[PDB]
RNA sequence: CCCAUAACCUUUGUACCCGUGAGAAAGUGCCGUUGCUAUGGCGCGAUGAUCUACCCAUGGGUGGGUACAAAUGGCAGUCUGACAAGU
């Protein structure tokens, strides 16, 4: 709440990720780069025992990134862990790329990919500061515009808005995930079609995902934060499906 | 005479820390410029005036290509960032912005080796004044000592068992205050001899050595004709060398 | 080689059909006008979409939106008249940035989404 | 230049060393040693057909202009390539122009070292021209026409 | 008959020789993607015959660029020279594989006996000379991969951003508040040298006021002793003498009673004055410097309010981006003259916006904004 | 060792203080130029009008805060005390 309350921090189930727990409840994850704050986010911080050290949490917001609906809602396995490589369709900004490379830690990665300049701006300064994200400021339906620059990723997250969003998917999937690989999917009805209601917009767009070699586990819907969308967990098999 | 002065001795160790925290501080700060610069230094090496020397030593990343980084970082490490300035994550850095640096770097030896500076003229002032506690114990613990409770004639009133404890008195009057074990070391601990010793050793040679130093310290602060010397603090230190090395030779697995 | 900033402009039957559409907004208390409040809309996530004019003196004033525009992926479009905006405004005076704000509550809301559609399309 | 010096030393199939070499100087044109054993493969081809031509007359500057071409295009690509190497302010470009010139000019005189060998060096020297540096070539000039 | 494969690393290109082509009609086989996983048939399936490294990181980005757009580079031709076999235009293509189905036009534009190929088979194998990475090369490729690939990534996100120091303010934030750690310790200092020295000389202590001359003066006079007609005059050359302070130091100094302090108390606060007087000429510069890099980046800060106001602003902003994207109803900067203030601030936010996105000022519009706030001055 | 190298209060040194969004004020108003009347400037704004204790007739002294400084003010008092180790 307030900025001086004491509150406990907890391991989940999802590594990385804890819960501050105090008066009210917060997601809250572990920052690499101390005392910086980068969208004016309210931050914890504590001591560590040579002298104790200070590191410093950080809540998720839960209102504004598109991915923490996933760990409140509740997602069964989320395939980002502590030590993967994370492909990302569509970083904005640090506002959620930068809590990716917080959840990813210092020995993984993670690619931005991103096409609008200014937004590529705010990125590589914040790249500038934190040494495990590098941005690359290409069009996202274009893997054979950027292949020398990404060497087998682990998991991709895509959050594009664009109608592409299946075959964009499937692009990049198949040229840069290891097999058996993860994806993760933050679709948004009113940016594919607006007629068709949203529902059948999903199983359109999931069936379009298992055409395209990706059989999917389970899917968020995310109500309570934002209004009409879904989260798709899928996993890259590109072998005997069934 | 004018060479006995424990107001400038206080001075003087209060001056210490807040020079140790200011230079870390401003170590900080090159490493941050640097940083938007360059940052893999910042990463394999941390000690301060090393990583100011090779800034003052090559300015831009082909010119760690060019240069010979042999005195200041032994030659791996050397290496190590002559392969990161092939292959950085940065930029290229303005002239003025680079003079800035070269400044800095400037600033942060100068106030390396006035440190050890000062502290030279500590230890110096420090044998002058109460040589055997110099003799015995370490100046630093000394000044710290005298620092902590106040001036010399009133540190030689107090007695032993009070100089065994001194420092941690916050610890000591909460256990005494809920009945629990009283602390041993408390300020002591920063002494060569309870660094060679271990453990149940460290308390024995704890208060072996506050009582001794409590004997070289009366002798040395209400003395007419000190000798300047400190046979009284060599004897001591002999005579601790002896139980220390008794200690630790007794054995407590059978034979 | 590169676009001056202010892309997109739109068509003068695109500009038409925004003028009567904030219009009507204006009318129905969901227009609100001023960049300023539109940066304060867009930082509460009330704003539906943003028009923008292109003949302010300077245009960085009004550069400064696209960044949250595209930050949250809100739709945004240009007209080249501040002072025909104004007009459509129904204020004393031309107006630079204009939002129409968030209520499924009411009148206009299938031509908002309409407009919308446009917008989204000529992107 | 183990290819190059097996086929010229044993067999002197010089077309063939040639071709090497075009391809060498083609993969790495940055190695001013390649540049020097190429030069040197030039002139030991020149003065071998000269003795030749010379022993045929005795049982009885085509080739300068082709070495100096073949600096000409080495001192460009050299020149370039420095330039690329590390490329950004006014005066840094300054400061790095007036490097490099010294970078390639010490590599001239190296060549000078390697060495119509007056007119060849006259002509590195106009070459040359189109502080300190300044009096060290016209020195040159000076001392290669007592030469 | 897919011969040869064709892979690009962010150190240089690599060619491939094929051994057993895969039997194409299963591609979408368990048995045929498991081979496509594991080690133990890819090495089966493909040989190294050739890779040439890159020599130097901007030849690499800007080889990187010239296959992201799609031409070949000079690397690539002599490669494809030393490698491909002397084959015909009419019968009996060699046969190329190869990622990039746009890239395919130039390299059959160049050579003219060479069939480019990007199949779903071409796309197996390269997928797989990506997985299998760096354990197939033997040994040849030096330096790590991910390091190169670090650097390959910050240098192309860069040149296709256009990137800038001049536009960079960090070097703004991080001089603003190492000034403001220079200024504390430079008055702590002054406090500490007016005590260290008032065991010598409290009527100094009294008698002059700035950190500077009080530097400046335990720099020149050594001690209350030394002191001397031209020592006088250098003090007025110095400080002053007709303010009479110089007069009434040496009469103090006849008349004090404190420690006459010995030659290494003497040097020691001789040090001691010396390292203040060079941090102080250290902070004077730097704090130039600041006012030099603001008329550089945003000196429409520096028209509306001033160098070191805007500073303080960038700094409590984060960034010049965060100043911008600020509004102008909840700035904080430092009823009536909450008017003013109100009114600068919106003149402010405009300012930085333009500043911000603007690549070089106009200071005509900051002299407008700054000659309507007088004129807003002149109204209230 | 986690901080008496301080932490907290208290006493003195430095400070200013009760987000909303279209409504305010209510030949000439004040000057300029030119002579045998012609006339020069401006008269609200979305780029934002308006809201964000106690006494004495635009002075002080009380009243309360947070960010910064000094205290040899306060909380606040300095462990046990005759065996051990080898044969």
């Amino acid at each position: 709440a307030r900025g001086g309350a004491k509150v406990v921090i907890e391991p989940h189930r999802h590594a990385g990720v804890y819960i501050a727990r105090g008066k009210e409840d917060l997601l809250v994850t572990k920052n690499m780069a101390p005392g910086e704050s980068v969208y004016g986010e309210k931050r914890i911080s504590v001591e560590e025992p040579v002298p104790p050290t200070k590191v410093e949490y950080r809540v998720w917001n839960p209102f504004r990134s598109k991915l923490a609906a996933g760990i409140m809602g509740g997602l069964d396995e989320l395939f980002i862990a502590p030590g993967k490589k994370v492909l990302y369709l569509g970083a904005a900004s640090g506002t959620s790329v930068s809590h990716v490379s917080d959840v990813v830690g210092p020995e993984g990665v993670v690619y931005a990919v991103e096409f609008s300049h200014r937004p590529g701006r705010e990125l590589i300064s914040m790249a500038k500061k934190r040494p495990n994200i590098i941005p690359i400021i290409e069009d996202a339906r274009h893997p054979q515009k950027y292949r020398m620059l990404i060497g087998m990723v682990d998991c991709v997250f895509a959050d594009v808005a664009q109608p592409d969003q299946a075959r964009i998917i499937a692009l990049n999937s198949h040229m840069f995930l290891k097999d058996q690989g993860g994806v993760v999917i933050s679709i948004k009805a009113n940016c594919i079609d607006s007629t068709v209601d949203a529902e059948t917009v999903f199983a359109r767009e999931v069936q379009k995902l298992r055409e395209e070699r990706i059989k999917p586990l389970e899917q968020l819907t995310l109500e309570p934060y934002e209004r009409d969308h879904c989260i798709v967990v899928g996993r890259y098999m590109r072998s005997g499906l069934k | 005479s004018a060479d006995k002065v424990d107001v400038m001795i206080i001075q003087a160790i209060a001056l210490l820390d807040d020079l140790d925290k200011e230079l870390n501080t401003y170590a900080m700060r090159c490493k941050e410029w640097y940083g938007w610069h360059f940052p893999e230094l910042a990463k394999i090496v941390t000690d301060s005036v090393a990583y100011a020397r090779i800034i003052l030593t090559m300015g831009i990343r082909s010119k760690a290509s060019e240069t010979d980084l042999s005195e200041i970082l032994p030659e791996e490490i050397e290496e190590r960032v002559k392969t990161a300035a092939e292959v950085s994550m940065g930029t290229e850095i303005t002239q003025t912005d680079l003079d800035n640096i070269n400044a800095l770097a400037e600033q942060i030896v100068e106030f390396a080796a006035y440190r050890e500076q000062l502290s030279n003229y500590l230890s110096a002032r420090m044998k002058a004044i109460a040589p055997n506690l110099t003799q015995l114990v370490g100046e630093l613990v000394g000044a710290r000592l005298i620092a902590h409770s106040g001036s010399l004639i009133s540190l030689a009133k107090s007695p032993a068992s009070t100089i065994q404890i001194l420092g941690a008195e916050k610890a000591l009057f909460r256990a005494l205050k809920t009945k629990h074990d009283t602390p041993k070391y408390g300020l002591l601990y920063h002494a060569s001899l309870v660094g060679q010793a271990t453990g149940k050793n460290k308390g024995k040679i704890a208060r072996v050595l506050a009582a001794k130093a409590a004997v070289s310290l009366r002798y040395d602060a209400l003395a007419e004709d000190r000798d300047d010397s400190g046979d009284i603090g060599l004897e001591s230190r002999a005579k601790v060398e002896n139980r220390l090395s008794q200690l630790e030779g007794r054995d407590l697995r059978t034979t | 080689a590169p676009n001056p900033k202010a892309f997109p402009l739109a068509d003068a039957a695109l500009t038409q059909q925004i003028l009567d559409v904030v219009q009507q907004a204006a009318n129905l208390r969901q227009l609100k006008k001023g960049a300023n409040e539109a940066t304060k809309t867009l930082n509460r996530g009330i704003s539906e979409f943003i028009i923008m004019a292109a003949d302010c003196e300077p245009i960085e004033i009004l550069l400064h939106l696209p960044l949250l525009c595209e930050d949250k992926n809100v739709p945004y479009v240009f007209v080249p008249s501040r002072v025909a905006l104004g007009r459509a405004c129904g204020v004393s005076r031309p107006v630079i940035a204009a939002s129409i704000t968030t209520n499924d509550a009411s009148a206009i809301k299938t031509q908002i989404y309409a407009v919308k559609d446009k917008i989204e399309t000529l992107l | 230049i183990s290819c190059a010096k097996y086929e010229y030393e044993v067999h002197a199939n010089f077309k063939s060393c040639r071709n090497i070499f075009q391809n060498g100087l083609r993969f790495n044109p940055d190695v001013p040693k390649l540049w020097y054993e190429y030069v040197k493969f030039e002139l030991n081809f020149i003065t071998k057909l000269i003795n030749r031509r010379k022993v045929m007359g005795l049982i009885n500057a085509l080739r300068g202009d082709i070495a100096l071409t073949i600096f000409d295009v080495c001192m460009k690509t050299l020149g370039k390539h420095y330039i690329n190497k590390h490329k950004s302010d006014s005066k840094m470009n300054i400061e790095l122009n007036k490097e490099t010139l010294n970078y390639l000019f010490s590599e001239s005189l190296r060549y000078i070292k390697l060495f119509e060998r007056d007119y060849l060096i006259n002509h590195v020297l106009q070459f040359w021209k189109n502080p300190e540096l300044y009096l060290k070539t016209v020195m040159i000039d000076i001392t290669l026409n007592i030469r | 008959p897919i011969e040869y494969l064709l892979f690009e690393e962010p150190t240089g290109y690599a060619v491939f020789k094929v051994k057993l082509q895969q039997d194409d009609i299963g591609s979408r086989l368990k048995e045929v993607q498991e081979q496509i996983n594991d080690f133990g048939a890819f090495t089966k399936l493909i040989e190294l015959v050739s890779f040439a490294p890159f020599k130097g990181a901007a030849e690499a980005l800007e080889n990187a660029n010239d296959i992201s757009e799609g031409l070949v580079s000079e690397s690539l031709k002599a490669i494809l020279d030393l490698n491909l076999p002397k084959a015909s235009s009419k019968k009996k293509n060699i046969t190329l594989a190869i990622s990039d189905k746009n890239l395919g036009p130039s390299i059959k534009e160049e050579f003219p006996y060479v069939d480019c190929i990007s199949n779903e088979l071409a796309q197996d194998l390269i997928r797989g000379v990506r997985l299998h990475g760096e354990k197939l090369f033997k040994g040849l490729q030096s330096g790590d991969l991910e390091r190169a690939q670090l650097g390959l990534g910050h240098a192309y996100s860069r040149a296709k951003v256009k990137f800038s120091v001049q536009k960079n303010d960090n070097h703004i934030i991080q001089a603003i508040a190492l000034l403001d750690q220079l200024d504390k310790d430079i008055n702590t200092f002054a406090m500490r040298v007016k005590e260290w020295y008032g065991w010598h000389f409290p009527e100094l202590a009294k008698l002059v006021p700035d950190n500077y001359t009080f530097a400046k003066l335990v720099l020149f006079i050594k001690d209350k002793a030394s002191l001397n007609d031209d020592s006088l005059h250098d003090l007025a050359a110095l400080l002053n003498e007709d303010s009479g302070i110089a007069q009434r130091v040496i009469d103090n100094a006849r008349i004090s009673m404190g420690q006459d302090i010995s030659e290494t108390d003497m040097e020691n606060v001789c040090v001691f004055a010396q390292r203040v007087a060079s941090l102080a000429d250290y902070r004077r510069q730097l704090y130039d410097y600041l006012c030099e890099k603001m008329h550089t980046v945003a000196p429409n800060l520096s028209e509306l309010i001033g160098e070191v106001i805007g500073a303080r602003l960038i700094s409590h902003a984060g960034s010049l981006t965060n100043l911008s994207k600020q509004a102008a109803s909840t700035v904080q900067i430092l009823k009536n003259k909450g008017r003013i203030s109100r009114y600068l601030a919106n003149k402010c936010s405009m300012a930085s916006r333009i500043d911000n996105y603007s690549e070089e000022p106009s200071n005509v519009f900051g002299s407008v904004l700054k000659k309507q706030v007088e004129q807003r001055l002149e109204f209230y």
